[PDB]
DNA sequence: TTTGAAAAGCAAGCATAAAAGATCTAAACATAAAATCTGTA
DNA sequence: TACAGATTTTATGTTTAGATCTTTTATGCTTGCTTTTCAAA
């Protein structure tokens, strides 16, 4: 038969579409799925990268100090206590509740409530509370939103469903099922705004499941904001969420400063076999080298995070990347490649914390050609002249004709309109457009630096800038010619 | 097309191009029982070939 | 019938006939079918969230198109249908009864009822008053007091 | 209720409807016999008229066919007053392959899905006669190479002036690209309503020097040369040959009628002809009488309404200057329909006149200006004397003739539909008629014909509460009152009615429904999206 | 003549012909009216004088 | 034969309806691999 | 049980029909001044 299109690229899953409701004859016939092989959880590809390495590489005395600091708890107490308090009640009454958390980025939130569920498991193992399954969906993690349906009733079941089959056996599972046939599930929903969709149905059903008597479910929410349900959600689910609700606040300096110590007690102030034959450094031809970093260093590095975010991943990617840079200027006079004391001081943080803040806009500016600089200069002229802060493009060509024109007198105009207006040929016609007109337009909207409008009339097509207004007149007034005229 | 179809055209192509409020000073042409005036037309015509 | 659990709002009449039946399956894809099917037999079907029936960015009119259908059947001579439609105010002819929220002294019965089975109360009475009190309101949602006073 | 529900089915509950004339005195079997007559008559009517359907459509299809069969462009076909219905079939070549691809104005959003449906047409009919491809032009590239023949495309655009032109343009230049191919042909059929001008002012100079290099304009409408409503014409009057007459008024009602229709002209032809024998056979009584079987079946109601003729008046009053005698006059046989198909077959064959209208022919015969009629050609003035008929007056022939005096075919055919919603709001007497509430109708006029008059005397922009003011004015507040308290049954009628404010809020109500009535209808319209405060009058009579 | 496309609205798809806020305007050029005008002996030119 | 005087005409300024279209979504239309359902055997 | 075919389910792509919002442009209201026919003398 002919076909009026084809889909040659389908590859679909093995997933059944029948729900747990029709799996047995009667709500009496239900076993204990405690008692069942594939329920409650009762790494094949971990050997593809592998090799021999043929070498022996060099570890310098910078290098242990940069690996303790990757991201890869002595200020989380009482939020640790809160969401362990909950949990620990929740999961010894065989009942169902919801934790709401919410923080900015890298404040401890995921690894606070990991440890939790950490201390939870070793509790169930010595017998103090009843065992739990410990469930994780990230909703960044999932290709659709609907997947987390698929995946929290593959954990619980050991079955592959499809998603709407699995939600409707999660719900069978949740409201149905006596509680003396179930375990009790904590989910962690991680990155929870992501969970969001048009209709919220994925949220009303995890949140209105914990209101389920039978359900035996314990859901861990983690958000970016305190009023997410408040701003995003329906007065159903933002009532199922509860009041009750954990804000984790960024650290202050001295608690990052306790994170970064806590990284660094095994060698900050320590002594190292160095090797200076080739660099690579052994810890407690060879010299015993003592490696520390200062005190008021991690100071004014913690003052800085805490006062900008308090993420604990920003005071320790800080730290490293001043470790780097001492590591570079070390490396630098020894030549030790890869294959006294050092020390990481103010320096090397103050230019690691600067190397983020310093703008390359204006410096960006400054090392155009003239015709970019120029076609800034009369954008800035137009700007100032009809105060609008969007001109026409044959505004600015007319502009720039107006200054090269009555600039006449300027030495440097006098060698540069021949270029400009014929490419300095004397067989080139004159142009309307000056010499790379279109290079520097597309150069300047590549950049950031301009915005323009999708029209095809090139003259009344408008442009604005993207950049601030005294950035540009910053980056014109460096050079000698465009600050005279 | 047919006479109907025609006029209907001419009377489009009319009602397109001159004003409305002009319209009592060209066509009306009936005698009247009450006191009234008609439309004087315009004063002075225009130069745009509307 | 929880109405958020539904794939689309139209094939309610689908989930009322697999409700009540045994059998033979038949399509049933609007209100005639169903209809049909019960107008030789009574039928009480309870609709939680009837604000999923609502179909979104399909104008005023033809947004309450399976509601109109289901309040129209809901009245029709020699057909045995009783439909009651629960639904949230805040969140959005039949008989309308209103649940009014709550209030202080309400809150108070209900709480002290549930704690009847335990052998004691743990709280003070003006603590309880207090929860209560603060919780009430124009919002008397039952919910924010259970979880003050967990919290507490 | 159904009432409030889209749509929906009913099975009611559970032999001619021809009824009896004569006040009521009419035999059951003449009815019968009439229903007969009616329908052998009818059918033998629109026997001639389908074989005479079927005879345009093959004509029509054999000229197109000649056309599209008789180097590196187009085989361009304007098929001018076309309605797009034509069914265009296409030849069996040896050793090629002939598709018919056709593509409406909806079919044409743009390039891209006309190309598609044009290219997935192509492959389904290849291998209708005869592994997917891509639709695109690489399949009119590669034709040869899966199909093993070559490709003849004949293209047939129908309603091409509702198309756009800009769409049409840009296929026609991406169709120039398959020219580069030795086994492609193309031809293109433009269906045009209006002209050709108003089409080559819409397509660009360049496609205007393609299309041109090899096209063909054919002229083909229902109205060409008269050549096939005069055959309808012809079928009808040999159908009443002998039987019915045609009066003059009736013949310039069809021409008159005819004139205000170009693209259709035969089908309301059809239409008025057969209205006009139904509404013959409906209503005359001496139906029966148009053979001469039923002549032993006359009574004394059929001589008192056959006297009563106006020929009969003049004969009689020249006779002074009955059964039998109305039985006698039933043989001669008018021969004007004979003496007209003598005309048109002289003008048609000897002379080699096609250009000529028979209902314009037979009304300037039936007038009794054939001469007059003829002048236009300057070809019969030797043979006048031989074409002239006299017109021969044959006694009672009122009631054996089609006619329009009554204004039947004008009000169920042509109604002035919107003058006479007009007129009856106006005027309500001759709708409702004159005969509990008989106090308030002798004083009361219905309220959509009071509110209309307000409305006609009412200036374009209305101020709607000053129009529930007047309307308030011309009605009595007392007989209103008094027939809202004639029933004692209702408790809160009589409750309101007591209030003095009644007579105003009675009013207003009479006043709103009548309002957004006229609203519905499109007499009114209102000047905003929220406010009510004033309407505008869409609506003057007479127009 | 709106199937001819010789009249045309402001709405062109889904419109419905019996709004009152439905606005109609002519489509042919000067000289195809001018054409038609004279085909029926109509002096339109008068009308623009 | 005149004659003031009210109906009608024109302009500036501004609030506002309407047109055009940018952007998006639902639904009809279309295909398709895996699961599930008959259905004799 | 048991396998082959039919149907359904879930899933995704293609095309049409329609809603909503935004920006720009007609359209009419208000008010002050000026032309022009007209009911009366
Ligand atoms: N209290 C802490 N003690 C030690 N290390 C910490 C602490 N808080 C955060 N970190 C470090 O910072 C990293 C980021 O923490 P985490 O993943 O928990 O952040 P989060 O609050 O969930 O943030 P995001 O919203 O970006 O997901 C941790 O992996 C860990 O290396
Ligand atoms: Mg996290």
């Amino acid at each position: 038969v002919i076909r009026k299109f084809t889909k040659k690229n389908v590859a679909r899953a093995k997933k059944k579409y029948t729900p747990f409701s029709k799996r047995f004859k009667s709500i009496a016939a239900i076993p204990d799925l405690t008692s069942l092989p594939e329920f409650y959880g009762n790494s094949r590809f971990e050997n593809k990268l592998k090799t021999t390495q043929k070498h022996q590489i060099v570890e310098t005395i910078f290098s242990k100090v940069k690996k303790q600091l990757n991201s890869s708890l002595p200020a989380r107490e009482n939020e640790f206590a809160s969401i362990y308090l909950s949990a620990y009640s929740a999961i010894e009454s065989d009942s169902a509740t919801t934790i709401y958390v919410a923080g900015t980025p890298g404040v401890g939130k995921t690894l606070t409530v990991r440890e939790v569920v950490k201390e939870l498991l070793s509790s169930s193992a010595q017998r103090e509370i009843p065992d739990f399954l410990y469930v994780e969906i990230n909703g960044l993690k999932m290709v659709k939103p609907t997947d987390c349906y698929e995946t929290l009733w593959n954990k619980v079941s050991g079955e592959r469903l499809t998603w709407a089959a699995s939600m409707e056996s999660l719900e069978f599972y949740f409201k149905r099922v006596p509680k003396n046939k179930k375990k009790t599930i904590v989910v962690l929903l991680d990155e929870l705004d992501a969970m969001v969709t048009k209709s919220q149905d994925i949220m009303y059903n995890f949140f209105n499941w914990t209101t389920y008597e039978n359900a035996k479910l314990i859901v861990i929410a983690v958000a970016n904001t305190m009023d997410l349900p408040e701003r995003q959600l329906g007065n159903k689910i933002t009532s199922r969420i509860g009041f009750t609700r954990i804000m984790f606040t960024g650290y202050t300096h001295e608690e990052l400063k306790n994170i970064i110590d806590l990284r660094l007690k095994g060698l900050n102030d320590s002594f190292f076999y160095v090797d200076t034959k080739t660099g690579n450094a052994i810890l407690i031809d060879v010299r015993k080298v003592r490696l520390r970093m200062s005190a008021d260093a991690i100071e004014i590095a913690s003052r800085k995070v805490a006062s900008v975010s308090g993420d604990a991943r920003r005071a320790l990617k800080v730290c490293k990347r001043a470790a780097e840079i001492a590591e570079k200027h070390y490396m630098a006079k020894h030549g030790y490649g890869y294959d006294g004391v050092q020390t990481v001081h103010i320096t090397h943080v103050m230019k690691a914390l600067n190397e983020t803040l310093n703008s390359h806009v204006i410096t960006f500016m400054t090392r155009l050609s003239f015709t970019a600089k120029l076609f800034i200069y009369a954008l800035l002229n137009l700007m100032k002249k009809n105060g609008s802060q969007e001109q026409e493009l044959g505004d600015i060509v007319d502009e720039i004709k107006l200054l090269i024109e009555v600039n006449g007198s300027n030495k440097f105009v006098m060698e540069i309109a021949k270029t400009l207006f014929q490419q300095g040929s004397d067989n080139i016609s004159e142009q309307l457009r000056i010499i790379s007109w279109d290079f520097v337009l597309n150069q300047l909207l590549d950049a950031g630096i301009l915005f323009k409008q999708t029209m095809k009339n090139d003259r009344i097509c408008c442009v604005k800038l993207n950049i601030s207004v005294e950035e540009a007149k910053r980056a014109m007034n460096e050079d000698e010619t465009l600050r005279n005229l | 097309l047919s006479i109907i179809s025609k006029y209907l055209l001419i009377a489009s192509y009319i009602c397109s191009y001159l004003e409305p409020r002009y319209d009592a000073s060209i066509f009306s042409r009936k005698t009247r029982i009450i006191q009234g005036r008609a439309a004087y037309g315009r004063r002075k015509k225009k130069e745009v070939n509307p | 019938i929880n109405c958020i659990s539904l794939g689309e709002p139209s094939s309610i009449f689908q989930k009322i006939f697999d409700s009540f039946q045994d059998g033979p399956t038949l399509q049933i894809k609007n209100m005639q079918h169903l209809q049909k099917f019960l107008e030789p037999y009574t039928f009480v079907v309870v609709l939680d969230e009837m604000d999923r029936l609502l179909h979104a960015n399909t104008s005023e009119t033809q947004s309450v198109r399976t509601i109109l259908e289901l309040f129209l059947l809901a009245k029709l001579p020699t057909v045995s249908f009783v439909l009651i439609g629960m639904a949230n105010s805040l969140d959005m002819l039949p008989q309308t009864i209103v649940f009014q929220p709550y209030t202080a002294e309400q809150m108070y019965e209900i709480v002290i009822q549930k704690m009847s089975s335990l052998p004691t109360i743990i709280f003070q009475p003006m603590a309880i008053k207090f929860a209560a009190k603060k919780c009430a309101g124009n919002t008397g949602d039952l919910r924010k007091l259970f979880d003050v006073l967990r919290g507490s | 209720a159904d009432a409030q529900r889209s749509h929906y089915t009913v099975y009611p509950s559970l032999h001619i409807p021809f009824v009896k004339l004569l006040s009521g005195k009419e035999s059951e079997v003449n009815v019968e016999k009439r229903w007969e007559l009616y329908h052998q008559l009818h059918s033998h009517f629109h026997d001639q008229v389908d074989h005479i359907i079927d005879n345009i459509e093959a004509d029509l299809k054999a000229e197109i066919s000649d056309l599209l069969y008789s180097r590196r462009c187009f085989n361009t076909i304007f098929l001018l007053g076309s309605d797009s219905t034509t069914k265009i079939e296409l030849k069996d070549e040896s050793s090629r392959y002939n598709v018919l691809i056709e593509l409406t104005p909806k079919e044409s959003p743009n390039v891209r899905m006309m190309l598609r449906r044009s290219m997935y047409k192509l492959y389904s009919a290849a291998d209708a006669e005869e592994n997917d491809v891509s639709y695109d032009l690489s399949l009119v590239e590669n034709f040869k190479r899966l199909f093993g023949k070559d490709l003849a495309m004949v293209f047939n655009f129908k309603d091409v002036d509702s198309i756009n032109f800009n769409t049409l343009d840009n296929f026609i230049i991406l169709l120039k690209s398959a020219f580069k191919y030795d086994h492609v042909k193309i031809s293109l059929i433009f269906n045009i309503n209006t002209n050709l001008s108003n089409i080559e002012k819409n397509l660009r100079q360049s496609t205007i020097r393609l299309l041109k290099r090899n096209y063909h304009k054919l002229d083909v409408s229902s109205n060409k040369g008269f050549k096939y409503g005069n055959q309808i014409f012809q079928s009808f009057l040999d159908t009443v040959d002998g039987k019915l007459n045609l009066s003059d008024r009736f013949v310039e009602f069809i021409l008159s009628k005819m004139a205000n229709n170009t693209n259709h002209n035969l089908q309301l032809l059809t239409k008025m002809l057969d209205y006009s024998l139904m509404s013959y056979f409906f209503q005359n009584a001496f139906s029966v009488f148009i053979d001469p079987v039923n002549v032993d079946f006359l009574n004394d109601d059929y001589l008192k309404i056959l006297s009563r003729c106006p020929t009969f008046m003049f004969f009689v009053e020249g006779l002074i200057k009955l059964e039998e005698f109305f039985v006698e006059f039933l043989v001669r046989e008018n021969p004007i329909n004979g003496h007209a198909k003598f005309v048109a077959r002289f003008l048609e064959e000897e002379l080699n006149i096609t250009n000529f209208n028979l209902i314009e022919l037979y009304h300037n015969l039936l007038i009794g200006k054939l001469d007059s009629y003829l002048d236009r050609w300057s070809a019969c003035k030797e043979y006048k004397d031989r074409l002239h008929f006299e017109p021969i007056d044959t006694i009672f022939q009122e009631l054996f003739t089609l006619d329009n005096r009554s204004g039947l075919l004008t009000q169920s055919i042509f109604p002035s539909y919107k003058s006479n919603i007009e007129d009856n709001l106006l005027s309500w007497e001759q709708v409702l008629p004159s005969l509990l509430s008989g106090d308030l109708d002798k004083i009361m006029a219905p309220v959509l014909g009071q509110l209309f008059k307000l409305y006609r005397e009412a200036n374009m922009t209305i101020n709607i509460y000053d129009f529930y003011i007047a309307f308030r004015e011309t009605l009595p507040k007392e007989e209103i009152l008094n027939f809202i308290r004639k029933d004692p049954s209702n408790t809160k009628l009589l409750e309101l009615a007591e209030t003095p404010d009644a007579f105003d809020k009675v009013a207003l109500i009479l006043f709103m429904q009548a309002i957004f009535a006229f609203e519905n209808m499109g007499l009114i319209k209102f000047q905003s999206t929220k406010s009510y405060d004033l309407v505008e009058k869409c609506v003057w009579r007479g127009i | 003549l709106h199937t001819l496309k010789l009249i045309a609205t402001t709405m062109n798809k889904n419109i419905d012909y019996l709004s009152p806020k439905v606005r109609w305007k002519v489509n042919v050029p000067w000289e195809i009216i001018k054409e038609i005008s004279e085909s029926v002996h109509f002096n339109i030119s008068d009308y623009f004088s």
